[PDB]
């Protein structure tokens, strides 16, 4: 639960889709100087890995994870090039049993209640709720964080500035994943200034 | 049910052996591991042998790390023959995971691959000893 | 079916969320008398199993069924206390097994077509549906009983005056679940004259 | 591969419940003759299944699927008849198991990430999107698509004119199943010169 | 009747087996035959021992693809002595198939050359179980 | 394991062997299956119980169409007495799959019904063999 | 001390073993029953023979429900000579209880009708296998 | 070597046996076969069954005319019971060549009728003898 | 438990000759909807098996006992069309040994101290009283109630509107049956509108 | 394989015993069950013993409501120190449930408080019998 | 040489076991250590009892936190008397290591405590199997 | 079966002998576009294997037949390359006994009435007629198909526009080939244009 109380101080977490392994380097940097020393790195590029590894190496202290982990060698993967958690889209028991396995945390992704009681089953209460907006938005956070007091959700999937505070004001959201101040498009045009903008203003807003 | 030695070196730079036999564990719940480790990948071959010989290893993973020097590239294929002579002898499979120094780019690379190769080996292992079929149905693949 | 034809006559089953056991007494009282004499007694707490042995002693006919049933201990402690069904928010085959061997009827929630499908392959036809508004509503109910004649649903979440004749309309809804005329605010501020309206209210919306 | 190819250069399948089995033929006919030569006959009834047999003797090359496929047996029911593919609007694994035994592909139902990798764990690839409207348009066909580069999606459900450029927009989208073209009303209207028209828009209308 | 093993890999790039089995079972009415897939082509030689020696194949056929670096090119020597050593063991042909990825222009060249090479080579196998005669009379070539 | 037999004839108009033997694959993996083909329905009974005694078979099923004349009738009849008689005397079922021509009403109907008959019949075939509660439950089922 | 089989099948639209199995218990509470379901009627003799030779039964009952038209009129009588030859086959009563469904006028008459005289014909096992005299007495009765 | 009993009558007003005979001879030369003449229909079973069990043959034809009254149908329909019952008991089947004067519309015709059903069954031995695959694939057409 | 609740909530039961079965069907209409859902059908006639079958299947929620039931066979009968309780007119300890093998309960009719000892000695201690004015009335019923304590009787035999109040004034009387308000003679005659008024009349003297 | 023993009372005021036999059956599908019911529950420490030792029970449960006078509270000191002598005797389990009726408030909670300690201790035999793991982890919580 | 056993409940609000675990580990480089845990401290006597018989134990460590109302405290007194007869029907020691609840005036006190006392104990066993001679000399002192 | 249709629609084959296996391409789009989508490729040229997979792969839907195959190995090739069938200009039953162990149909070349006879022993039907004019031509096609009622005939060899109609009046004859519209000189040449006006004037003539 050592995660729980990380995501919990954080609020947001920048969910990262990198091209050039290169670029994690100056995005890290600008993240963790403006206040937000976290990172999901996804698996949607052959590259991740190597992101993971650079950043680990040049900001020791951020919170590392790995996103769109399909199975356990993807686990294994993210495990030794130095991510502490892997995070799912969906919720797969085989990948589920396999980081058990090998020894890495997994917050896998939920959306419904049949899901979240598949992730309880497993002994699992950190969830990643996603796609959050598209599977109806607070409303459906409010009826699943209802019935299982257990639970504890990350939201992801159409988080912005405009509507994050509305999740984060439910007691059983720990945090929320977000694309937008480290939109590829940003990364890519080297548009350094803006995302630190971007981060500097969400960290304000959550953690005012 | 099924056992696998593996063989590491002092030599290697990167320790493949961890990712191979975290492989393994998560693919076979019950599997038994045997580990050895030798100075160099010219000691590889006897290590390995006695493993199939007089340890009862159904399969061997042989991981080693060749230098850049061509003297290094010479010591490999010694190494290499070895292996497939070793085989020959105990009729049963040695895995050759060799990751030479110049395939990467940097170090950061070579972590990276020398851990990526020694864990898809070890799936191939896996289907060596469970599961041929599908290595039956890849055929031809790329 | 006896389960069934009980929820195709009340149209409309109370969810009740109990703080104080003793509650239920009077709330069971403003209910029968008013025309609506079933309830859902949801296990958000141990009141729940004093509720319903209470509510079972103080209102003998009364249809009573256990909510948020996540596991056969609780079926079983709802079975023990006089509850007749349990209802989970969720499908999960392993507590639909147990209920099986204590032997007590499970009216599972789902919602969407693959869980539909889990259920009917164990046998289950009568389906709770939720969160029904967060779900997708009657464009959702509607494209299960589609494919799936033999399915009868309850649509619970969401559901209120408003909104109820358009899920009553669909032939294979059997009844839906509301709280908002039991609602806690009410109960616990002890104002049994506007339970006892909303409860008339709707018995005369539902059964003109 | 052959399926793919055929969805991808029709981009609208009609999806066909029909009440008596002889109608396939005219309606088959108006398809085929106003550029569609597709049709998944959907199992309401037992009778669709001489609608198969009737429009596969009357119409050989036409693409011909049955869909509502719940289990094995109406799988080879489907086979038997002349169909090519089955279709199923949830994902139930025994469902799939049956069809490799028994020699028929199908492409099963999913609404969510979990139901996703379900089908991706047992080597599928091409699978509709069911029901697409309702599980939250083309905001959840982005956030599939998204994670699971492999996945080719069949849409279906609430699609019509209106809608479908913005679902075959998707490069992952490979067809949309649509039943306004041969809707029951039109079929037993014989509103022929109607379903006619329907059918020449929509196929300019996506294959300009 | 004779049997035949045919070891092949997941390595090469075009399915070499489908090729001779037919080719084989179109010469013999009846002779049976034993498959065994290899990931790469140093994997071959103990397959190869292990079906002479423990499925009672009378020969083998060896499939596999070198790539086109000078690294292939080593692993395939290396993988062709551990063949005739093979060989050497167990008093029995192992028939190499390899083709090597530099033989041909394009892809469309290498799937006709290796399906070639491998359906001649089971005729050569036919000949080595039945017709020996027939090989000394092509002494010539 | 467990073996089913399954006779048919070619006398019939319909292959309905082929979708019996899909469905009872489909429902058991593990399952043996044999097959013997006789010209007509009255050579059904003795092909029936020399797979039963002599090929091991646990269950047959008697696959045959009578025609449309008061004659094949007879024909049937005589098979369906010859088939009852073999079970009684190896104490074994042999479920009879017979689709008289007169039920269905063109040739496409012929080819439904005796395909459908012959799957559900493959059904209950399972059911015997691995599962006779759930059969135990359907009494009194249409 | 004393054994009885009871077989029906899911084809009949009435549960006719539950009323039999009620009235035998209620003459004799030291009588063990076995049941057997199996799809038709035609499936009733070997089912029944087994019962009797395989399961120790002393007596069985074969519950029955043949349909309207004058083809399930020829499976019943097809059926009932296999009941007859299964007797004689094992020197043990099969008592056949069947129902045709032409006897009732509608389904209620039909539910009647058939748990009635399974009831009765469970007397009459009563009888058969305890109280042999009783049923001498009822010689000429109507 | 397979051998093949031909049982034929007096009562037939064709006769039947010499162009099966030559059926026979004529797909496979070295065949054996024995004959048996009865005087009538009735006669035909236990002559069969002697055949079976008394002269080793693996396959009997049956060849009889039955004549054209109600009464010669009872006969034949008798004749064709002990015909499946002689092959129950035995394990071997009875190929039943009965050709009804009622088929023809002149003698001319009965002739031609007798002798071609007589010819075609006996190519179904051949193939039940020696190829039954071919038989198998016969199942769909007719 | 519930038969003893539900009589002393009727305080009369109707008590039927029935000749036609099918008259069963408007007699339980105007008794169900004058107040009196209740009614024990005598095995006066073999008409009485079809008619308890009829009566379920036309008024679920009614109380429906057998009466005149001599033998197990008859209870079977009775059980297997419906009845949920069996009423014998006099005390066989055979008949009450049989049901409780089949599994149906019985009230049986005693008439003196010997056989209610009889009665209670095999467990039972609900009964019938019969037949109860010619036996010696309201003074006999007195007699047994007194020294048996555990006894609650159903009066039946000569209770009519001008002595039932006295029968019901003894606290272990349950209920009394009757049979003037279903009299054959009015059934005959179709005299609906009269068993209508008497069954009112009733309803409104013992339950005011 | 594994056969569990259930000794209750008919001192007792509610029914211990069918919560438990409903959550063991639930937990375990086939594993076996013998009851016997004994008047008190000085009566249970005998019949634990000899359900243990002559039927061949793995574990029992015994079953008892302790009254509510200082002489109820001396008869389950001593009805509990039987039971750990039986235990010791026989190198066998007996898990005690002791409902005493001074525990509720009135009889609604006893029937509820008295069935629940009964099936969680119905839950700990299974582990006891299946998965010590499980409790091992427990340890401290 | 040496083995002990170590059994603690799930009742207990602080892990006893894992420190005097590391205690005796750290003592005894290769002292062997089995440990069982039961739900209450009504359990420990047999548990303990069981190790010392069926598992080989030469001491047992049994650990237990009872409650704090005078109920807990007639459970542990009936726990202690059980402990004792364990060791006398034995002939081995039960090093007993309960922590009252009471003892500690909050949780950081009482998680203190139990660790503390269970180390100390461990380390008594330590001398109880291989130092003896300490103990004696340590007699009287605090 | 499939075959014989493709043949009846066609009703002329291009008989194609290729130098340079590349020309097949521009071939094969010149014969496709022109309305006759159909090639057998003679095995006369090395390059012909080359040829078959190149037009597979450019033309998917072109009937591909390989010619002058005279044994098994070749029609293992042809098969391996693309081919759907093969044809041989004579009929050698070892050549037809390799295609069925190999699994390729074959259309053998027969011109008398003994070469017939053998083919229909071994079950084969579909026969090229070869060389059509040389053999005696149509009164020589008439004279096999004659007493031959269930063979049906590809006659090939000295056909051209001038006679084709003759034959293809012959019920029994499906389609005939011809090199006409494929000479070699004419692709060696690139007169690209010729070979369409020789392609639609034949399809046109054949298919009016």
């Amino acid at each position: 639960s050592t995660i729980n109380n990380q995501l919990k101080a954080l609020k947001v977490i920048p969910v990262i889709a990198i091209d050039n392994a290169e670029d994690i380097i100056p995005l890290g940097k600008v993240l963790a100087e403006n206040g937000l020393p976290a990172a999901e790195i996804t698996f949607r590029s052959s590259a991740a890995v190597k992101a993971i590894m650079l950043l680990r190496s040049a900001q020791p202290e951020m919170l590392i994870g790995a996103g769109t982990i399909l199975n356990g060698v993807q686990a294994l993967a993210a495990k030794e090039a130095g991510a502490t958690f892997v995070v799912s889209p969906g919720f797969n028991p085989n990948t589920v049993r396999a980081c058990q396995i090998i020894g890495i945390d997994i917050v896998p992704g939920v959306n419904n209640p049949s899901t979240v009681e598949a992730a309880l089953e497993m002994g699992l209460t950190t969830l990643k709720f996603f796609p959050a907006e598209a599977s109806g938005g607070i409303s459906m956070v409010k009826s699943l964080v209802g019935p299982y007091g257990d639970i504890r959700l990350m939201p992801t999937g159409g988080i912005t500035p405009s509507n994050i505070d509305n999740y984060l004001a439910i007691p059983q959201v720990l945090a929320c994943g977000g694309t937008w101040m480290v939109d590829k498009k940003l990364v890519t045009n080297g548009e350094w200034d803006e995302i630190a903008r971007l981060t500097r203003e969400i960290v304000e807003q959550v953690n005012p | 049910t099924k056992k696998v030695g593996i063989v590491d070196t002092t030599f290697a730079r990167v320790d493949m052996a961890s990712a191979a036999i975290l492989t393994l564990k998560m693919e076979s719940p019950n599997i038994k591991i045997i580990r050895k480790t030798v100075p160099g990948i010219k000691d590889l071959p006897v290590a390995c042998k006695k493993l199939l010989e007089e340890e009862g290893c159904d399969i061997v993973m042989a991981l080693g790390m060749p230098g850049k020097a061509e003297k290094d590239k010479v010591c490999a294929h010694e190494a290499s023959l070895g292996l497939m002579l070793a085989q020959l002898m105990t009729n049963k499979h040695i895995i050759e995971v060799f990751v030479h120094e110049d395939e990467a780019k940097d170090d950061a690379e070579l972590k990276i691959l020398a851990a990526r190769r020694a864990i898809e080996h070890a799936l191939n292992v896996y289907y060596l000893l469970f599961k041929p079929e599908y290595l039956t149905r890849m055929a031809g693949k790329g």
